[PDB]
This record gives C-alpha cells, structure tokens and sequence, in this order.
C-alpha cells in the first residue's frame, strides 16, 4: 500500500549526479589534458546534485551498493566529413587509488581500477558496491576525520564513493568530436538510519550544512492575519 | 525514583513516563565504571534566552573519571541518560525543548566553505550559548535554523521531550550509542548534541526575578573503551 | 478597501458626552476590532481603547470611567462616547483595524475641541 | 501598567544621516512592540510590528530591532520624506500605551 | 516577514470572548504546512489521501484557564465566521485549564473551499493568573495517521 | 470523563458525583438523532451580577438539528443534561447556585393581571439577565423573590447544585421531562428553566480581573417528536 | 402494486416487468432516510413537443430533505427509481422513449470550444425543453443527435423504456449509481439523465386537446452521504 | 487600601430640593456602607447602613442606593434639620476610611 513510501524506492532511483564533456584530438603540443578536456576524472558526489542531497539528507546514515549508467553521446560542430565512431574507457578509479593526471598516464592501464569500454552513443553499465569504510555513509559528521588537528568539521574520507575517470580510446582524426558523458547513479539496497528534519534553506558548499547569509525566509508569509482561512 | 543513585552522586527526580529512550533501543554493549550523574553548571533561562547546545562527549570531558577515560583511551563508545530539570514554582509558564540530535553538524555563521573551529564545535561543560554574538570562527546561532539550515519545527524528529512549566518540569532522555562505526575516538568527534531550547518564551508574575535555571545531569551508561592501553603485547 | 471614516461633532461644551463615531466600509466588525486613539495638537499620540472583534472592551487605566464604547455590527459603526469633558480633550480622535493585534488603516480623524 | 519611555524627544538631522530612535518599557513586551510615522495634520501610519518586522509598504531604509524592553527603530540614509514624529506602542498586556515622540528636524 | 521561534507560537490574548484564536485550511502542500515534516514530504509526492493527527499544547501558566473551540470544518464547507457556528459543526470545546495538550484526528480526506479548514475559536475569555498579565501561546502540531497513504512520487526544484 | 464526546461535538469536564439526576427519575423514551452539546455564550460573572435564567428548550431553539427539529414538529418531548462550568483560579471565591425550576411562570414586574410578553418568556440563547433593568413587558428580576415571589433560599427544593469556587466549578444536572402532558408543544411551553444564581458575591483578588465567564451546556437527550410530518396517509 | 407507500408518500401505478433495472444491477450501498417519491411538475406533451431532459441528483436539488442533505454534504451516492407516466386515454396515440443516460455530456449550440453554462447544464426540476430555443450558452436542443453528436435511433443501448400509449403508459427505470469514483459530489456532477422523448408524435381524435401531461416521479434509492460533518474530531 | 472620594464638596439647596451625595470607591466594597449625618459641634449619627438599609431612627426622607464601588444618598423633600456634614464610610477590610464630606447650605 506504501511501497513508493519506502526508502529502497524513495532513495532507490536513477539520477544524472554528474555530465562531463572530453573531446577526441590530439595531444601535439598540449599541455594541460584537463583544459583541452583530453580527459575528465570525477569524485563521485551524490551531494553535488542538491535534489538527491536534499534527500539523503533527509537520514543521517545510509549504506547502498551503487549502479551507474553512463550514456555517452558525440558531436562535431566543425568540419568533419563524417561521424567517427569512437570508443570512450569510463575507468572507476576506486577510494585510495590514485586519478589520472593525463589521458595516457599509467593509471589507465593499472588493472585495479575497473573500466568500461564502451561506443558512444550506446550505454555503459556497471555497479559498484558499498566502498565506504564505515558501515554507512555519513550524510553529517559532527567531528573531525583522523586528526586532532583542524580538519573541517564535517569533511571526512569515510564518504569516498571513488572516482570515474573519462577518455576516449581512440586516435584523433583530423577533425575534433566533442563527446558529451552523462552518469546516472541509482542506489540500490538502500537503508537509512536515524531521520532528520528536511532542509529549509539553500546549500554553499559541498559536506558542509553552511547556509546563505541574508537569505530569504523560508516560512512563508499569511496573505491575511493569523485568523484568515 | 526520588533518590536515584548512582555511583557516589544521588539525585532526586520525578518520573511516570519521563524516560525517552531514543528509537526505542536501550544502550547496550557490543555502568558500574564511570557510571555516575555529572551535573552540569545550571543554565540561567532568562526572558530574552535563545537556548543552549551541549556536545556530547564533550560535555563531559573534564569530568572526573570519564573525562580521564576518554583522554586515555583513544575509542570509546558511550551511552547517556540526560536529565534535564527546570525547577519553577506554579507561576511561571514558557516551554522548552529538549533535545537530541544524532550527528549534529554544524554550520558557521559566514558561510561558503567556512568551516567551525575546534574551540567552538567542542565547548565543553559550557555548551554553546544560542543568545550570544556570533564569534570569527564558530557557528551560527539563529535558532530557528538549528544551527544546521533546517527548521525548528521539525526538530521533533530527533528524540526530544517538552519541559512545560505549566506540566512538568523534568526531560530524561536516555541516549544509545548512534554511530556508523562500532566503536569511535570520543575526543574528535561527538556522537549526539543535547539542546535545550525555549519555544514559549519565559513568562514570569509581577514580582517574580524574569529568570530561571535549568539544570543538566548526563549520566553516560554502557561506556566501553577500547582494549589497547591493557591488553598484553607478551 | 480598508477604510474607517471618522465622524464627530467637534463643537462640544465640556460636562457633556461625545457621539463621536466611526464608519466601517470594507471589513466586518465580528471579524476585526477598532482601537481609539486620540492625540491632542502639541502633545503625542494617546491610546483610548479598542473594542475586540466580537463585543469585549479594554481602556485606558485612567479613562475607564470616562470612556465607554459600543458597535453596530450590521451598520458597521463604532461608537466612542467620553463623560465629563474636560479642556484636554481637545483631540483629533482616530480609528483603527486590528491587524495582527497592532493598529493600522487610520482615518484622517475628526478634531473634536471642548470649547466654552 | 507598561509604560514607555521613547528617548529621545527631538532629533536635528540632514537627508543621509542615520538616526536611531528608541524605546524602553517598565515590563516585558516580549517583542510585541509597534512603531508609527506621523507628519503635520496627517494620519499614524504603521512603520513596524512586532518590534522587528516592516509592515506593508515600508521602505527598506527602516529597521526595527531590539527584544525585550528596549526596542531601536534605526533608519539608514533618511530621505525628504522620512520627517515627522515618531510613537511607539506595545501590544502586549492591555492598555496599549504609547511613548513620549521622536520628532526629526533638518539641520 | 522574518523567519522566528514567534511563527510557531500561537497568540493568546485576555478578554477576548467569542474572537478566533487561529484559522487555517488544511492544504498540507501549501500554508503552514509547506515547511513541516509531514508536508516537506508530502510535497515529495503527488497525491496523499489520508488522515491528519493534529494536536495543539497549551504552555501558559498552571493557573490560567480557558475555554477555546476547535472547530474542524470538512472540504466543500464553508470555515465559520463566528463561534457559535463553529459550535453547530464538529467542534471540541477544549478547557486549556484542565487539559494542557488536545490530539485531534482529522477525518480521511483525499485532498490533492478544499481540503478542510481548521479554526479555534475563544468560548470563555482567558483567566490569566493575578499580576500575570499579556499574552499566553498556543504550540500546534501536524502529523499523519497510520492510514496515510502517498503516491506518484515528483520532484521539488529549489 | 475527560472527552464526552456525544456527536461531533467533545467537552472535557470533571466529575465524580456532579451529575444530579432530577427526583432519581433517569431520562427515557416513553439518542442518536439530535443528542449532542449545545454550548451557549459563556457568561461574564462580574462582582456585582445578580443571575442568568435560561428556558428550556427555549434556549435550544436556533441549535442546528435541535432547533430545526423544534420548529419543524410540533409536539416534541426531550429531558436535558446541562453542564454549568465556571472555570477560576484557585484565588476566587463565591458561589453560584445552578438550579433547573420545571414550570417556573415568571411574575410580571408590574403586578395585578399584567402578564409577561412572549419575548421575555421566551428570551432563548441570551437567556434573562436578572441584572439588567425591567423593560415594558418584560418579568420582574428581583432575584430573592426567585422571579416568581418565593424565597431565594427555599429554591433548594427543586434540583439544583452548587458551584462552590473554593471546592468545584462544574454543575451537572441531567433533567428529564417533566411535564402533566405525555408530549407537548416545544415553541409555546417551556417545561424547566435553568437559572444561574451567584449567592455569595464573586471576590476577586487584587491583581485580578473582576469577573468569570460561567458555560452552559445543554445537551438534550432521549428527545421525541410527534409521528405526524412522517406518517403515512395512504 | 397499486398503493407503493415510500415514506409520507405514496403513488398509484401499474407493473408486471415495468422495471428496468440498469445494467442488470440492482442500486445497493458500497432507504429509509430520503427515500421518498418526489413527483416532478408535469410536462405537457403537446403535438409538437421534441422532449425534456431532467439532470439526476439536479432535479431534486430543491426537493426536501433530499435537496437539502444535497447540499449539506459534499459527496455523495445515490441510486434511483424513475416513474415516468404518460396518463391517456385509449384514443391517444404516439410512443415515448424513456432513456436514461450515465454521463450525458451535452454539446452546446455554438460550436468548437464553446461549452454549456452551469445555469443549463443544471436546470433543476424544470429540466431542459428541447422544443425550445437555443439561448446563449445552452445546450444544442437538436433532438436527433441526442443534444450530444450520436443519433436518437442508437439511444437504445442505454436503459430505455417506451411509453408507446396503444400498449401501457408507465416506464419505470430503476438506476444505480453510476460512477468511475466510489463517491461524488452531487451538486457539481450529473450522475444520469433521464430523457423523456417522444418518438412517434402525439395524435389526439377529432373533439380532444392535442395535448397530454407526463408525470416524472423520482425515488432517490440507496442514497449515502460521506461521514464528515458528522465524524467527531476528538 | 479602600479609598473613598465623596464628591461633591458641598451644596446650596431649599428646603424641598433633592439632594444627591455620593461617593465612589477604589476597591469594591460589596455594599458594606455606612453614611453618617453631623451637625455643627454635634457627634455624627448613622442614617444608612449597608448601602440601602436606613438606621433606627432615620426618616424615610433619606434612601441608600448604589452598588460596587459606587453610591448615592438620595435625600428627598429636605427639611430644616437635615443640613449638615454628610460622610461615607465602608466597613469592609480593616481599615474604615471616610470619604471627604457634603455639607449642605441655604440657597
């Protein structure tokens, strides 16, 4: 009777948490592989995406294996002569693994960073399992992580999801194709622990409860008097 | 009952249903230690106050043979009974409310990545006082947002329990250990936060002081440390 | 629109009563009170009472004797009346809604001087 | 009774300045306090209630603040129109005295 | 205009007779509910259809005593305007002297004027202890009964 | 007990012998239809009041389904519970005498054959303010003569109850029909009327309002109507 | 029979399968309250009449207690039992088709987005004249397409009943509640509605009127009202 | 403390003329009055007692009204012994104050 009220169906849907852009050319003479977009890495971030923080936020803790979906998708809005069919390595760089600095680092050859090739245009799939280190995620941390120095209340390594890092296989050809990734997290085997009061106000940073200063009030104002229907 | 002892500290109270455990789970291991009432500096609930926070185990951190257990052993883990008495005469009316949140992160009162510094998002016996002025580097205190962009109202999702005046005048909330890992270190990193916030504000009778205290006495039940420290190396 | 037309004599022998009156056109008085407050030319503003939304009545703590007031509820008319009228009580009287308890929507107000 | 005492009585100030008008109580108004504009042969006219909150059709140059007994009604960057006499009245206990006045002048 | 702790106190005032105290419909997507917990989720979803539990708690003094109405008027029906026709419909006169917190179950609704409206209304005017003079408050509280049932889960934005 | 609830409507009162069942006779059929509390305009107990009488059914006669039901039949036969609360503090003193009179014809304050007019003897909801002033017409208010020139203190004989401030403040008395007739016209004869006296003057301390709102509630139970309007002519 | 008493009621008829119970389905709850035989005003069949089309629950909008719990309650359920009579002599010809129809959406006289106003698509025991003129913002009247774009003669497929005035001159038509929704609100929503249309014209003998009254008698059935209103808020 | 203020002062009246003394209380007294008579050098004698009884010896000319805080002594078709000094005084809480006094004179 309530099973769209339950939080494996509640918290258990497929969103776009992340759309990154690589572009295929080639490397002749350049310098930076993340302004040339040769790559793209992503430290997997449910709370980068305010209505899926909004809602596990809505928990204190929550453990879910998780299931990505990453559709990419090309264009080439110059001179090209034809639509090159390209294969894109969508490599899971796990928590405590190191993340490629260029597009032909060693990382992308190290075979304890899982990858996925797949052709652009069509889908990739996989799923990653429950890779905190606690036995649940932490969507709030009254503390410090590790140290007994400062270390930003809140900001600790017991949330790292992994990372996924974007490339396409392929050689440049003499036009430049521009592929489009959008990742599409569901988590699955949700449970959730201790629930909290729903977040009135808007966010400024990442793992941070820290609201706006001089917002706008969030209770909204009677068009009448106390008594007006 | 009314003679509740506990340890070398007896306290004298009043209950019928007062008790709220949280979640309806008794802590648990995975007393007769460092179980005892420690009774904190009575607050002052005046007209124009905001409400206090006290963190927990850092409420506790000075105080006697838990506060020396929790500097020398590294993890601990730790439940509480916490009894909060606002003594008044039948004259006053206002309500409080008590209550416990799990994980109670803080937000800073300048925003963005701002983040609180130690010496605020651990206080101590003091708490913070919600009625304050903001200072460069703690948290925000409008309390209307609980301090963590969220709406007072729905506070009452968290294990709370009112002081009415007009009803009672005692809150026993008996806290389990809540957290993600078994066990945890209790100097870095504070399990719950006790608030003790005033709704209906303090209305005294004409010739009455416009103030009234509020005393907190955090009883931590089923403590457990860690086994370093005396297990043998042989 | 919210508006409360005061009425009055003005020209008022002192020793007498006042009739002086406040049409409603806008609101309801079983939904709203009107408070009274008159202020006297150099002095300040001075509260003289407020009839509640249904029938209750408050005044001032030395005009109670004195001050009396009533209201039609289907006319829409509030009614201060004032006994033994002094040269103080030269004032341009007002009228009010109660909005959210506080006072607003004033009249222009009728000044009433108690003159020989 | 609650009685108000609004200090100052007169204020001498230029079309920029920031003026601070403020009232205390015998009693505790527990913020249920409202202050009024009035100009010469003209209606009171609702600045602010509950000692915080503008009402309709006030300007952001006033700000009441203050909780308790004493209240401030501080305005910023006054303006041609912002010149009259200025009455507090509390809405708590009944009877809902006013203050003595703030007048502003021009220097 | 201010978010406060004052939003969620309801105002209570002595000699006040036959006045209303509060009034609200019962949108639980839109009004005063918008922000609680009950309607932060129901806003989540599309359509509700259940019970309400509501309750208010009464925290002025121990002495002070009152006779407050609550009137429950149903969706389709037009809120009273006066006490008396609050009396004639589905009502608790609730003694604020006696019992400190009242919990009323509003009827199964299915609602996603309409919706129902909710109304107190002052039967007796507040008795206010001696020298205990201003204003006393209300704390009113939403919740669902256990025959809530929500479905069509949408999406907020902002 | 504490949530009487009888139709939509819900009173919370106290009792532990307070209902006064008149001459032991229960109310019977010679619910369910119209049998709910009827509330009326709580009245103001000032210190100088002198006593509230109230017909009956004639103070029932606007009620929603009681008062259309009264109108629409013409004989009709109900008995009544009225609950009388006059809620205090425990600073006020005073004493009301709640006493339900069947058959009280008022005198008129004229004398010799001048009667009461048919809008004071039937005055409804508002009841006769026997502190007011007497009209042209209207009944004599003189309340030691018990408007009808019997004493004041020999109105003990019929069923009444105190509300003593110092011990209670609620009055119950459950009325039956009592009338010579076994059904009547409810518009033109009133069988009881329920008057309200205060004997012992309210006193108020210094620092307190000088008057009490007294409730009634009048809920009529085991209330018959005529066959007639519903019956068949075939 | 011949004597159906139906509360303070009673009708005089004639029957031996004149019946039609729709869909075969007996109205029954998901009497003895509004179950009564509300007589319509009777229309006057003349030579050139085209027909009429009475709303159900809107004909017996105004009609008593029925038409007042219409609109007292929000939601509602009924079922019916519609007597249409057509009294005549044994000299009159011409056939009545008695139709009644779930969910007569009508199409209005304008054309494209122009729909039918509230004032006709509710017109009370009146019912619509379709031998009338089109006003602005009624229904198209053209009784061939059936005020709705389908033709009379495929009218058939809904619970009908002819008066042909050769063999009988009594239909009656025993509907049930027809909805997609449990309950309903009455007041906004045409449940059915009864068409009385006559087929083969009114043919009266040299020496009578060329007219002849049809009398509608409507017994709401198995009539259910939602609980609010009288569901105790406690 | 019940204070009792008599107003008027005094009177110019004839010997037919009806006189209204009166007196207000700040407290209630709860008809617990006591209105005295006095003559030039004489003692004060009690004319009416709980605010509408007369005392033994007291004429019919004199009539106690009145309730609450407030009460008139109505005197109707003066005689030629009633002029004199006319004082309230309540006996309802400890202590017993008088009012200020009607004296009556010959118009």
């Amino acid at each position: 009777n309530g099973s769209e009220t339950d939080v494996e169906c509640f918290l258990g849907r497929a969103a776009c948490v992340h759309v990154t852009e690589i572009q295929n050319k080639d490397a002749t003479g350049i310098d930076n592989h993340r302004e040339a977009k040769l790559f793209n890495d992503w430290k997997i971030n449910l709370s980068s995406l305010v209505q899926l923080r909004k809602k596990l936020e809505l928990f204190t803790y929550v453990r879910f294996d998780s299931e990505y979906t990453i559709l990419a998708t090309a264009s080439q809005p110059d001179s090209a002569n034809y639509s090159s069919n390209l294969v894109v390595q969508a490599m899971y760089v796990p928590p405590g693994a190191p993340n490629p600095k260029e597009w032909d680092d060693y990382t992308w050859q190290s075979a304890s960073n899982p990858s996925v090739f797949f052709k652009v245009g069509d889908t990739s799939r996989f799923s990653v399992p429950y890779v905190g280190l606690a036995s649940a995620y932490n969507c709030f941390y009254d503390g410090y992580s590790h140290d007994d120095a400062e270390t930003q209340y809140g900001i600790t390594v017991l949330n790292h999801m992994g990372s996924m890092a974007f490339r396409i296989v392929n050689e440049h050809d003499e036009h430049k194709t521009l592929v489009k990734i959008r990742v599409y997290h569901r988590a699955k085997h949700v449970e959730a622990w201790i629930p909290r009061a729903p977040r009135a106000l808007p966010y400024t940073s990442i793992g941070r409860t820290n609201y706006p200063k001089n917002t706008e009030p969030v209770i909204k104002k009677r068009k009448g008097d106390i008594k007006s229907y | 009952v009314q003679q509740i002892t506990l340890g070398n500290s007896t306290i004298t109270t009043q209950e019928a249903a007062n008790a709220v455990v949280c979640y309806a789970e008794w802590p648990e291991y995975l007393d007769t230690s460092v179980c005892r009432f420690y009774t904190l500096d009575s607050k002052t609930w005046t007209t124009g106050s905001k409400g206090w926070c006290w963190k927990l185990p850092d409420a506790l951190k000075d105080m006697g043979v838990f506060g020396q257990n929790m500097f020398f052993h590294s993890l601990g883990r730790s439940g509480y009974t916490v009894h909060v008495q606002c003594n008044a005469t039948k004259f006053h009316s206002g309500c409080l409310l008590v209550v416990v949140i799990p994980e109670h992160q803080l937000a800073s009162h300048e925003g963005g990545n701002v983040s609180v510094k130690y010496t605020f998002t651990h206080p101590g016996e003091r708490g913070i006082d919600l009625s304050s002025a903001n200072e460069v580097g703690g948290p925000v205190k409008d309390v209307i947002y609980n301090m963590n962009g969220t709406l007072l109202g729905n506070l009452l999702i968290f294990p709370h329990q009112f002081i009415n005046l007009r009803t009672n005048n005692t809150a026993t909330i008996v806290i389990p250990y809540i957290n993600s890992v078994p066990i945890d270190s209790m100097t870095r990193h504070n399990n719950v936060s006790l608030m003790v916030i005033p709704i209906a504000p303090l209305t005294v009778p004409t010739g009455a002081t416009p103030s009234l205290p509020i005393t907190v006495t955090i009883a931590p039940m089923c403590t457990e440390f860690s086994g370093i420290r005396s297990k043998s190396i042989v | 629109a919210v508006q409360l037309a005061e009425s009055g004599p003005a020209l008022v022998a002192p020793s007498q009563a006042l009739s002086i009156t406040c049409t409603v056109a806008g609101f309801s008085l079983t939904a709203y009170g009107v408070a009274w407050v008159r202020q006297p030319p150099g002095a300040g503003l001075e509260w003289l009472g407020a009839i509640w939304a249904a029938g209750a009545t408050d005044y001032n703590a030395a005009l109670k004797s004195r001050a009396s007031i009533a209201k039609d509820n289907s006319k829409s008319q509030v009614f201060l009346a004032m006994a033994s009228l002094a040269t103080a009580d030269t004032a341009a009287y007002y009228c009010a809604r109660e909005w959210d308890a506080y006072g607003d929507y004033w009249g222009q107000g009728t000044t009433v001087t108690v003159s020989a | 009774d609650i009685v108000l005492t609004q200090s100052p009585a007169a204020l001498s100030a230029a079309a920029g300045a920031t003026v601070a008008a403020t009232c205390r109580a015998s009693g505790n108004i527990h913020n249920a306090l409202a202050w009024y504009q009035q100009k010469a042969g003209k209606s009171p006219q609702l600045l602010v209630y509950a000692a915080a909150a503008l009402a309709a059709g006030v300007p952001s140059r006033f700000s009441g603040s203050g909780s308790g007994t004493a209240y401030a009604l501080a305005i910023n960057s006054l303006a041609a129109d912002d010149f009259g006499a200025y009455y507090c009245q509390h809405f708590w206990s009944t009877p809902y005295t006013f203050g003595g006045g703030t007048k502003l002048e021009i220097k | 205009t201010k978010d406060e702790v004052n939003s969620y106190l309801i105002p209570l005032n002595a000699n006040r007779q036959n006045e209303q105290v509060f009034g609200t419909n019962l949108f639980i997507g839109d009004g005063v509910f918008k922000t609680t917990l009950l309607g932060e989720i129901v806003q989540y979803y599309t359509h509700w259809s259940g019970s309400l539990r509501f309750s208010l708690m009464y925290t002025g003094p121990a002495l002070s005593s009152a006779k407050l109405i609550l009137a429950y008027t149903p969706p389709g029906a037009r809120g009273p305007q006066d006490r008396r026709e609050a009396m004639l419909g589905t009502h608790v006169v609730w003694d604020i002297g006696l019992q400190s917190t009242i919990v009323m179950t509003i009827p199964w609704t299915s609602g996603v004027t309409s919706a129902g409206f909710l109304s107190c209304w002052y039967q007796t005017s507040l008795i206010l202890p001696p020298e205990t003079t201003g204003q006393v408050y209300l704390l009113s509280f939403i919740s669902a009964c256990p025959d809530f049932k929500l479905r069509l889960m949408k999406d907020t934005q902002t």
